[PDB]
């Protein structure tokens, strides 16, 4: 049924975003509200539009200036958070860009320290060529026209390509409007205006995958292994210009349907590039990928060499970790997608039962898709705030919570390990080997001396300190 | 007996599959229809569709579903053409009856994506 | 020819900024007080964005709520996401008696009526909460002027006037008032044992020790601000405020002298020996109270400590020093007490016409024997930047969201201020003080201890030193 939480009595709209599943019930009738307005006052998890198309999409890119067009705070904001290696030193988690927006530009205008800042950046760094340009809320309300300022230095800089983003953080509710904006306006301007060489005949996109702690470059193994070039991805250790050139791929392959569902969608309408979904987290779903793909391509006998030697590296681990990790239960507290590619994922390989789950801007696809995979008794929750992360705690007794770090850092108190379900702990978690690397740190967050002994009252006679026996697979 | 069969379908698309869960009505009733005609051919033993690009990747799912329903389920191998073409007909329905009919996703129907 | 330099970054734009904004800065001053939740009025990554710089400096949460402004009240105004807010955190905290409601770049262009919310909610929390008491203190806060720096120091004096003008000045209590400043909570345990051992009563605002709060038997969770409402409403009965940072709470101490008589004392930052010794020595004028035995062993302790250090490893070496100007100007000061030679000085705000009258620019002036750079509002590609046309540097002392320009150019590098996620354990460290000019002057030693390993730099001469 629905679920009026006590922490939730004087805002009892809660009750519609908070669905237990119990048996029998048409899961048609008790799908969350989601992507709706948040309710002040919260201590909601959400963050704005801004976050989603920056920090989340843009700025995974390696060699593109990341203009925020705004006060310096959201600049500062955005950077030293996030991890998503390249293969040329991390540009994009070094640099931070601003227009350090003052008074007298709220007064008379940002679009001259705008473009100011745009040539000194392209002047400062003469390798770089290509930005995006994003609004936030201060330049958005004053009318600042960054999609003029841009096609004006592009003119004046014949050698930049520049492309420009509208995404307030008051816009819509959350990061999920800057995902949409930015990926629209991507395929409406830049898409097809250049090409590239084409050396195979399988070729592919990968479309919803930004290479938290190297991630793409991990699957890349796979794709370089069987022989498929990747025309572009969106955008884990990509290129500006390799992104301009999606329209070249025989086959668009999404893990990420919420940020990247859009752009895939396009492709296919406007060029007829399908769509197949996958889940690049889970060890045998990650088979199944592989074997769709192969299947399209028709190189099924090569993804079957890959699959095999991959459970033959990695299974016996994964299967080490099972045996361990089996009946413990979870929580997962992310954005949304995250939920639905582990609920089941890490039941079938890990025997890890989820007991409950929040998404702060998942939509109701992402709820569709959770609760068809997830279990009875399980807490299905839209934009989940603090206080209810308790009552759910005390109502479900996880064993381990993938979450944030912030939130890890709360739960710490209550005994209560994490693992970071964002930025990882030590990843990647793609693939076959990064399913090991993900029950590794699950298997070392819960089975951890300091969890037993913080437990410990030294002040009681009665008690003693323990110690484990810890394993390693 | 028949409603057994259906509802051992059901259940592994419901949460296996992803494709019945597309952005839009249209690309729900695309995928539902594409991929389930496929998988019916592939359990009678008839050469797929593997032209078109989209044709392509229905054959793509499909086979991932065959080859599940063949390994969880004995009477998949034991049921007649007819009795198979029957059961993917009430699938379909009952996947659109979920994913569709009576879904509140409220942007299923957005003109744009 | 020899040349303290004030400059202006030279460029309209920023690259790698040093500071966070207002808000950021406002919510830092608010976390410190107990039973607080900042409310900060505007979208909800100024909000979620600063409670993760939190954790990423403290390994620590701390609450802080926001109003969601979205689409509709960026056409029609947003006082009504306030309003809600506040009940909201009034209804489901029940022990909620703090809330600095803080403005931010948006709600600051559209104009919300912060105070006429405040009456709204003054009278709705009064109807419903009959025997509660909230506090609702207006901070504005726009992001396009000033800094977190500036910011800081707003929320604390928006805070210290609702609170006084409530409950006014009463029996005088014999105590000092003290705003260190943006501390860590090190530096906190560090003031709080000097005011123990001189015998001088005395609240440190805020009071950020428990920010390092224990994984309890019980599962207690004890991470908050120890300042209270009566701590703060009792600074208007001190016998004097004592004011550590020009930019960082010293405002309070003149607003408490001009409403409530009660004197403050601005003194230097204490970093190094020298600004410590004084602000002991103002403490000692203040109190009547001796400075005491054990200050002078510390003192000696730390001294003797960075004699073993000074000639040998530090003289002649050129440091880059970056963070807030409190914390920039009195390290430069420490600096020079061991032998380093502080020749960049980078601030990193708008607040340059303040930074020309510092006394402690002139203090710089007429001891250096090196050409000091100081820049103002300067960022940390201004540091990268003069290091790519040549400067050579031995030592940079900053925040970690410098790191990779030390890192890169290969330069020692000690975390100092805010934030230091890169490195375990540093908010427990004193910087200030006798102990804190030790363990800074250590530090600086085993970096460059470090390095001399890695690079093979004589790394033999580390045996009799
Ligand atoms: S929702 Fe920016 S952090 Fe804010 S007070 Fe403005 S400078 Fe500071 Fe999102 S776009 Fe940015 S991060 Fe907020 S302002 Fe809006
Ligand atoms: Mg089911
Ligand atoms: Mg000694
Ligand atoms: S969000």
């Amino acid at each position: 049924p629905m679920v009026l939480l006590e922490c939730d009595k004087d805002i009892p709209e809660r009750q519609k975003h908070i669905y237990l599943k119990a048996p029998n019930e048409d899961t048609r009738e008790f799908l969350p509200i989601a992507n709706a307005a948040t309710i002040p006052g919260t201590l909601s998890e959400r963050g704005c539009a801004f976050c989603g198309a920056k920090l989340v999409i843009g700025g995974v890119l390696k060699d593109t200036i990341q203009m925020i067009h705004g006060p310096l705070g959201c600049a500062y904001d955005t950077w030293h958070t996030k991890r998503y290696p390249t293969d040329n030193g991390h540009f994009n988690m070094k640099y931070v860009w601003s227009t350090d927006m003052k008074e007298s530009h709220v007064v008379f205008g940002g679009e001259k320290r705008l473009e100011k800042s745009m040539h000194e950046a392209f002047d400062e760094m003469p390798d770089i060529k290509r930005m995006i340009v994003y609004t936030t809320c201060p330049t958005a309300l004053i009318g600042d026209d960054i999609k003029a300022v841009a096609k004006k230095v592009m003119k004046d800089r014949p050698d930049v390509d520049v492309f420009t983003v509208e995404c307030p953080g008051f816009s819509g509710v959350s990061q999920s409007k800057g995902h949409h904006v930015l990926n629209i306006g991507w395929i409406n301007e830049k898409v097809e205006t250049m090409e590239k060489e084409i050396t195979s005949e399988y070729t592919m996109n990968f479309i919803g995958d930004f290479n938290i702690q190297g991630d793409t470059q991990l699957l890349q193994t796979y794709w370089d292994r069987l022989g498929i070039q990747v025309v572009a991805h969106f955008t884990g250790n990509g290129t500006y210009d390799d992104l301009r050139c999606m329209h070249q791929a025989q086959l668009n392959v999404v893990n990420c349907a919420r940020s990247s569902g859009y752009i895939a969608n396009e492709l296919k309408k406007r060029y007829g590039i399908p769509r197949l979904d996958i889940d690049s987290w889970g060890f045998n779903y990650m088979a199944e990928g592989i074997r769709k793909i192969c299947a399209f391509f028709g190189i099924e006998e090569k993804g079957e060499e890959l699959i095999a030697e991959e459970y033959a590296k990695w299974k016996p681990k994964l299967d080490w970790y099972k045996e361990r990790l089996q009946g413990k239960k979870m929580a997962i507290w992310t954005g949304g997608p995250r939920l639905w590619h582990w609920t089941k994922s890490v039941e079938d390989d890990l025997g890890v039962q989820v007991v409950a789950m929040s998404s702060k801007f998942g939509h109701e696809e992402d709820f569709e898709k959770v609760i068809a995979r997830g279990k009875e008794g399980t807490y299905y929750i839209d934009d989940g705030n603090e206080l209810e992360f308790f009552e759910i705690i005390d109502l479900v007794k996880p064993d381990v919570i993938f979450t944030g770090p912030r939130v890890g850092e709360l739960v710490k108190k209550l005994h209560i390990p994490y693992v970071n379900g964002h930025g990882y702990h030590n990843g990647p978690y793609m693939g076959f080997e990064g399913f090991v690397n993900l029950a590794r740190d699950m298997y070392n967050a819960v089975h951890n001396p300091l969890r037993h002994l913080a437990a410990v009252d030294i002040r009681d006679k009665s008690q003693t300190t323990p110690v484990i026996v810890r394993g390693a697979a | 007996m028949s409603q057994s069969h259906l509802d051992d379908l059901f259940a592994y698309v419901e949460e296996r599959c992803l494709w019945q869960f597309f952005s839009r009505t249209w690309d729900r009733e695309e995928n539902i229809e594409g991929v389930l005609n496929q998988v019916g051919r592939l359990l009678t033993g008839q050469e797929p569709l593997r032209g078109t690009p989209q044709e392509r990747l229905f054959y793509a799912d499909a086979l991932a579903m065959a080859n599940d329903v063949r390994e969880r389920f004995p009477w998949a191998s034991q049921v007649n053409k007819e009795e198979i073409e029957f059961l993917l007909d009430g699938l379909k329905s009952r996947l659109v009856d979920v994913t569709i009919t009576r879904s509140t996703n409220r942007e299923l129907n957005h003109h744009l994506y | 020819p020899a040349e303290v330099k004030l400059s202006p970054r030279d460029r309209e734009g920023i690259i790698n900024p040093m500071y966070d904004c207002q808000p950021a800065g406002a919510q830092y001053a608010g976390i410190g007080i107990k039973d607080c939740i900042p409310l900060v009025h505007g979208g909800q990554g100024c909000t979620m964005f600063v409670r993760l710089l939190f954790a990423q400096h403290f390994k620590e949460n701390f609450d802080v709520a926001s109003t969601s402004l979205h689409e509709e009240s960026a056409v029609f105004g947003g006082a009504k996401r306030v309003e809600e807010g506040v009940l909201v955190l009034a209804r489901r905290y029940p022990n909620l008696r703090v809330i600095p409601i803080i403005t931010t770049c948006s709600t600051e262009v559209i104009g919300d009526d912060i105070e006429g919310s405040i009456r709204v909610c003054n009278r709705a929390l009064e109807a419903e909460f009959p025997d509660r008491k909230i506090y609702l203190a207006p901070v504005h806060t726009p992001s396009f002027k000033g800094s977190h720096v500036t910011g800081y120091a707003e929320c604390v004096k928006s805070v210290f006037k609702t609170i006084t003008d409530a409950h006014g000045k009463g029996q005088p209590s014999g105590k000092l008032n003290v705003f260190p400043g943006w501390v860590n909570p090190g530096d906190v345990v560090l003031l709080k044992r000097y005011f123990k051992e001189m015998d001088v009563e005395a609240n440190i605002y805020m009071d950020t020790e428990d920010f390092d709060s224990p994984m309890l038997p019980n599962k207690s969770i004890e991470t908050h601000g120890r300042t209270t409402v009566e701590d703060i409403a009792d600074s208007a009965n001190a016998l004097a405020t004592l004011s550590l940072a020009r930019y960082e709470g010293n405002t309070t101490g003149e607003l408490l002298q001009k409403t409530f008589a009660v004197p403050n004392a601005l003194v230097n930052t204490p970093y190094g020996i020298k600004n410590t010794d004084d602000m002991l020595r103002k403490i000692a004028e203040v109190t009547g109270k001796e400075i005491p035995e054990s200050l002078v062993r510390e003192r000696g302790i730390a001294l003797d400590a960075l004699a073993d250090l000074a000639h040998m490893f530090f003289a002649n070496k050129k440091v880059a020093i970056f963070g807030h100007p409190d914390l920039v100007l009195g390290l430069a000061q420490f600096c020079m007490e061991v032998e380093l030679e502080p020749v960049l000085l980078l601030i990193g705000d708008d607040q340059g016409n303040k930074y020309k009258k510092d006394p402690r620019i002139e203090e710089l002036k007429n001891t250096a024997h090196f050409d000091i750079e100081i820049v103002h509002n300067a960022d940390l590609w201004e540091l990268e930047k003069r290091i790519n046309a040549g400067l050579q540097l031995d030592l940079i002392m900053g925040h970690s969201k410098g790191r990779y320009v030390a890192i890169e150019a290969n330069i020692p590098m000690v975390r100092v201020g805010f934030p230091t996620f890169d490195r375990a354990g540093l908010y427990r460290k004193p910087s200030i003080g006798y102990q804190g000019a030790m363990e800074l002057g250590e530090m600086i030693a085993n970096a460059m201890f470090a390095h001399m390993e890695y690079t093979r730099n004589k790394e033999w001469i580390l045996n009799t030193w």
